[PDB]
RNA sequence: AAAGGUUUGGUCCUGGCCUUAUAAUUAAUUAGAGGUAAAAUUACACAUGCAAACCUCCAUAGACCGGUGUAAAAUCCCUUAAACAUU
């Protein structure tokens, strides 16, 4: 298509089969099609864990820094990425959910041990 | 509903030394003396998909199928020897020798493992290094020098932990989403709370 | 009939007229008048080396003159003048084959 | 997805904005993340977009560039 | 400071190149300093609503 | 039979053979030759073999040939600059000619193996797509990878359709 | 100090090239591949000695020695401790930077641990990964099956030395742990067996020597040159190994004698061989059956 | 090619177009009129945000 | 194409047709489960529901994604200039 107006944009393109996804790491005009026609590919991700355990990621941090310093933005699961990474710094939502979830596990911790008073209770019974 | 069992089965390359197999195949390959039954001149691209089904035989078994004492397996080299061009070291497709494509799918997997432990022998090129250089020196495979931070214990920058906000500020908030509030959290727990089991 | 005669790797291929007996005649006519590896040395004079790409450059000899070797090189030209055949040629330019071209077949 | 010369659904008339809850301590601290989060990767944009224009320039009218040019009408 | 992979392979390039330091490199933040997000903003530039009645 | 004489002429392997490639300044190359005599065989077997690699190295110059129109052949460069280079090959052989007109006009093979290498270099092997553009499709052809559902079957706790069902059990 | 000799040293590259040999038909032995119908030339003498020498030629290029090296030390190093990020994550990120135009020994590839910690990839990890971005002919992404103890030794029942080093070369690195480990476990079942002529005319025979040297036990391969009439080959390996330990008691008798020729070989019998007595026992053979017949 | 034709009707319909915007431009005072019942804005039918009532 | 069948009382030559290989759609008869890919008579007419919002008012977006193969020898490849409803 002949596009008008838009911006290059780094951003995962889904490909893979059924319940295997497996994203490539693309520079493209935002408006293209997810997995149509882009301007680079820039890596890869295999989110799945491989024999060894290791979820795979490929970074081209040569072109990666090059369409980065020509205007591309980014999506979040690639902010999210590179921070990872350590190519850029932990992404404020990555931080603030690993916070949601340490409170959410504490009262969980807290939940079973009040339980466990309470069936401490009824071992007090007997 | 009763295949004949094989006496060869436990030790299958014996068969191949044995005085029956010499009467019966000479120094031939066991695929010399086969012919497919098709229309025409030109044969079909692809071989029966099976010859026995079910304890039943197809009409014109292939040269592995017809002889029950013939085992395709790993260690049996010297029948998989016959089915690879000594020449060029290819397997033969299976129109070449005849055999139904399970055989020949079966005949596959054995000549790859064979020559993977060793007991096939195959054409290895010889290949050059992979780097130029050998060296170990550069700071991707060497000791980086640690940062400030990760010497002192503190997080790498300052917003990743979390800092109380100041009261005065809590109270603008208050004020500003008035009338739809959450209750305020506090500081999360300095490690991950081990997960209840 | 290449059973017959014991060759077992050529290929061959017949056009125009299929007759049998123009085609067994013309076979034993073209086989009979080859020229083999030391005909060729003793008519020229030269060695006779082969060049196998699985062997690498290690030259073969196959046929040394019976007689006297000769020290004139045997002319080379720039650009030969041999009478090519299109259906040899039309493959190596690239040229899509027949659906029938090279099918799998049983061992001969 | 729908144009905008396309008619509204009726199922939807009735929508009115729900604005999330905001927790007063949580909503403070990610609002600071983000401001030197985004300060942080400003100033990386900013280098590399420099040595998009510093390699640029090298190979335009470096000292490579440069004598390759003369050598050649010599 | 750099982000710990990007610190890592420009101490990493100083070796290289032979510069010999124990410098932390360090971003730069004042050319890149960004509004707040409730900053008035440019009026002129901004975009008009079409006469067409819904 | 292939038509014509000396038919390898018209083959792709000959045409590859030609070594003079021109430097982007020349554009136009004029070539007078005679069809009779005897000083002028050379010039006469420069057109015959010489002048088809010459053009299919290089598709953008203009090669236009004169007959007949000056006692001498000669060839004229016409140059982007607005030179004029003229070469006489008069009692020339057509191989003395090529190697000539190689070094006053030809590019050297440094630059042109530059070149190779700056087209291929977009391409990389790690890159992921179909077999035109690159060695492999999907990760799920290197080898320890989790293999591709349609070859393999997933593990039934890796599917949406066995993870939905706990979803309504829970 | 005296520098210790080098593997690639030029005289040590001289008296290794020199005990190796040459021979074309060995060197070119036909490949089991596809093939294609061979050319053929008319040639003169002049012109066939001067296409043996182009052989000879892409025979030095093709017997050219692979690598010795010493074994790498094991990369552990912290980039970062990101605790925030700990329990948050179940299976490791591995980052692996693809830029063409990085040698790989250069490039970096961290992994993200589900603590948080970021770190540089091991070893193992750093040649699994280069596998899948940028692969390699010959080598796999998963350690082959036959490198095993099981199978490697039958491979060398069958002596097939020289493809267990062919397959060692483009699956492993030359300084890796497992390299070192097949390379000295075929050069030692080559010593025990005295199947040194499996390796000569190849690009490992230098190896070979090197490792015996390095080792002092190059008994067998003295024993076994002089028995094959290589006597020139014998002296320059005596020459080698009192270039690598010049304060052996073996090298100081040769300064001490002028030692040359076959004295040098009989000096090493004397001095420092773990089995002096049979070298001089083929020596000698070797000289009563040279002076007798010639 | 030089059989694509010209369009006048669609250059005209542009221009034509063009011109009724800027006879017929609205005003401040209907643009933003507001119904404060409802919290909508009659030209539009654009109902402000929540957080803005 | 590695070819074969078929003109005649018979032979040779010429020459067409057809067979053998591969794949898609529909149809006849027949059929267990599982995984995966694809889903397609018709630019003829369309009941019903849904497919574009967001948001402290201003703006931004609904120009995309998705669909079809209407028109048109319609194009490819390349050069030059210019903007951009952009970043
Ligand atoms: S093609 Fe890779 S997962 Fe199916
Ligand atoms: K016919
Ligand atoms: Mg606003
Ligand atoms: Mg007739
Ligand atoms: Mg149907
Ligand atoms: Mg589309
Ligand atoms: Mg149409
Ligand atoms: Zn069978």
């Amino acid at each position: 298509k002949a596009y008008h107006g838009g911006h290059l944009t780094i951003r995962l393109a889904l490909g893979g089969c059924t319940n295997r996804p497996f994203y490539r790491i693309v520079a493209a005009h935002n408006k293209c099609p997810r997995d149509g026609r882009f301007v680079e590919q820039l890596g890869s991700y295999d989110p799945l864990p491989n024999s060894h355990g290791e979820k795979l990621v490929a970074l081209n941090l040569d072109r990666i820094r090059h369409w980065i310093g020509c205007g591309a933005h980014l999506s979040k699961p690639m902010e999210k990425l590179l921070g990872l990474s350590g190519f850029f710094p932990l992404h404020p939502m990555m931080i603030t959910n690993a916070e949601r979830l340490r409170r959410r596990r504490a009262r969980e911790v807290l939940l079973a041990s009040q339980k466990a008073e309470s069936e401490a209770k009824e071992t007090e019974a007997s | 509903s009763s295949l004949p069992v094989s006496p060869y089965e436990s030790e299958p390359w014996k068969y191949l030394d044995s005085e029956e197999y010499h009467n019966r195949y000479g120094s031939r390959p066991v695929w010399a003396d086969y012919r497919r039954n098709h229309k025409g001149g030109v044969p079909p691209q692809r071989t029966r998909k099976t010859c026995i089904r079910n304890n039943k035989v197809a009409g014109n078994p292939c040269p592995i199928c017809r002889d029950h004492k013939l085992h395709v397996d790993f260690r049996n080299v010297k029948l998989l020897e016959q089915f690879v061009c000594a020449h060029t070291g290819i397997i033969f497709h299976a129109p070449y020798t005849g055999v139904c494509m399970k055989q020949h799918k079966k005949l596959t997997q054995a000549i790859q493992k064979a020559r993977e432990c060793g007991l096939l022998s195959y054409y290895v090129p010889q290949v050059e290094p992979r780097d130029a250089d050998f060296g170990t020196v550069h700071g991707a495979v060497s000791v980086t020098p640690p940062a400030p931070t990760l010497l002192s214990g503190e997080p790498w920058y300052p917003w990743y932990s979390w800092q109380q906000p100041p009261e005065r500020e809590l109270s603008r908030l208050r004020r500003l989403y008035q009338g739809n509030l959450l209750e305020e959290s506090g500081p999360p727990p300095e490690s991950m709370p081990e997960m209840p089991t | 009939i290449c059973r017959l005669i014991g060759i077992k790797d050529m290929y061959a291929r017949v056009t125009g007229s299929m007759n049998m007996l123009n085609l067994t005649r013309g076979l034993f006519h073209g086989l009979a008048r080859q020229e083999t590896h030391q005909h060729l040395a003793d008519k020229k004079g030269l060695h006779v080396v082969e060049f196998r790409e699985e062997c690498g450059p290690l030259p073969i000899v196959v046929a040394s003159p019976h007689g006297a070797l000769s020290k004139e090189p045997e002319p080379e030209p720039e650009v030969p003048d041999t009478k090519l055949d299109w259906q040899d040629v039309k493959a190596m330019q690239g040229l899509k084959r027949s659906v029938w071209f090279n099918l799998k077949r049983p061992a001969t | 997805r729908k144009t905008r010369h396309d008619p509204p659904a009726k199922s939807k008339v009735g929508r009115v904005q729900t604005p999330p809850a905001v927790d007063p301590a949580e909503f403070f601290v990610l609002t600071e993340r983000y401001r030197q989060y985004r300060e942080t990767v400003r100033a990386l944009r900013l280098e590399f977009t420099l040595e998009v224009r510093r390699k640029l320039h090298e190979a335009r009218a470096g000292v490579l560039a440069e004598r390759k040019a003369q050598q050649a009408i010599t | 400071p750099y982000p710990p992979l990007l610190r890592a392979m420009i101490l990493a390039e100083r070796q290289k190149n032979g510069d010999t330091s124990v410098q932390e490199p360090l971003l730069n933040l004042e050319r890149t300093r960004m509004r707040p997000w409730d900053y008035p903003a440019k009026q002129e530039t901004k975009g008009r609503a079409k006469g067409t009645p819904v | 039979p292939m038509k014509g004489r000396f038919p390898i002429r018209r083959t792709l392997q000959y045409l590859g053979r030609g070594d003079v490639v021109f430097k982007e300044s020349v554009k136009i190359m004029t070539v007078n030759y005679n069809t009779y005599g005897e000083l002028g065989e050379g010039a006469r077997k420069f057109v015959f073999f010489n002048i088809p690699q010459i053009q299919y190295k290089n598709p953008w110059v203009q090669i236009m040939m004169f007959k007949n129109m000056t006692p001498s052949p000669f060839l004229r460069f016409y140059l982007d600059s607005g030179e004029q280079v003229l070469v006489d090959v008069e009692t020339k052989s057509n191989k003395e000619i090529m190697e000539h007109i190689k070094k006053i006009l030809g590019k050297k093979e440094e630059t042109l193996r530059e070149e190779e290498l700056e087209k291929q270099q977009r391409f990389h092997p790690g890159n992921f797509g179909p077999r035109k553009y690159c060695l492999r499709e999907c990760m799920c052809e290197v080898e320890g990878q989790v293999p591709c559902p349609g070859l393999v079957p997933l593990p039934k706790e890796m599917t949406g359709k066995y993870k939905a069902a706990l979803k309504a059990s829970t | 100090e005296v520098k210790k000799p080098a593997f690639m040293d030029e005289e040590v590259q001289r008296i290794l090239t020199k005990i190796t040999g040459l021979d074309l038909q060995k060197t070119f032995r036909p490949a089991i591949q596809p093939l294609k119908p061979p050319t053929y030339k008319l040639m003169t003498q002049a012109q066939l000695e001067e296409a043996t020498r182009l052989a000879v030629e892409a025979a030095k290029v093709r017997l050219k020695m692979p690598p010795v090296l010493e074994e790498r030390k094991p990369i552990n190093d912290v980039l970062a401790e990101d605790k925030i990020l700990e329990g948050t994550e179940t299976n490791k990120y591995v980052f692996t930077d693809i830029s063409y135009n990085i040698p790989h020994r250069e490039r970096f590839i961290v992994v993200r641990e589900p603590s948080g910690t970021l770190r540089k990839a091991s070893w193992e990890e750093r040649d699994r990964v280069i596998q899948i971005y940028f692969p390699k002919e010959g080598r796999r992404v998963l350690p082959p099956v036959i490198f095993k103890d099981e199978n490697l030794k039958t491979m060398y029942s069958q002596d097939r030395h020289a493809d267990v080093l062919n397959l060692c070369v483009a699956q492993f690195e030359p300084d890796s742990a497992e390299y070192i480990k097949v390379h000295h476990q075929t050069y030692e079942d080559i010593d025990r067996h005295g199947k040194y002529e499996l390796l000569r005319s190849t690009r490992h025979f230098g190896g070979m020597a090197w490792y015996f040297v390095n080792k002092k036990k190059i008994d067998g391969l003295l024993i076994d040159q002089i028995q094959r009439d290589l006597v020139d080959d014998a002296t320059s390996l005596v020459q080698l190994y009192h270039m690598l330990h010049p304060d052996g008691q073996s090298a100081q008798e040769a300064k001490e004698q002028a030692a040359e020729g076959v004295d040098l070989i009989k000096v090493f019998a004397k001095t420092e061989a773990q089995r002096g007595a049979y070298i001089e026992l083929a020596l000698q053979t070797y000289q009563e059956i040279v002076t007798s017949h010639s | 090619r030089k059989k694509v034709r010209p369009r006048l009707i669609a250059e005209l319909a542009r221009r034509v177009r063009a011109l009724r915007e800027q006879r017929n431009q609205p005003r401040d005072s209907q643009l933003y009129a507001l119904d404060y019942e409802t919290l909508t804005r009659p030209h539009s039918g654009r109902r402000l945000p929540v957080r803005a009532w």
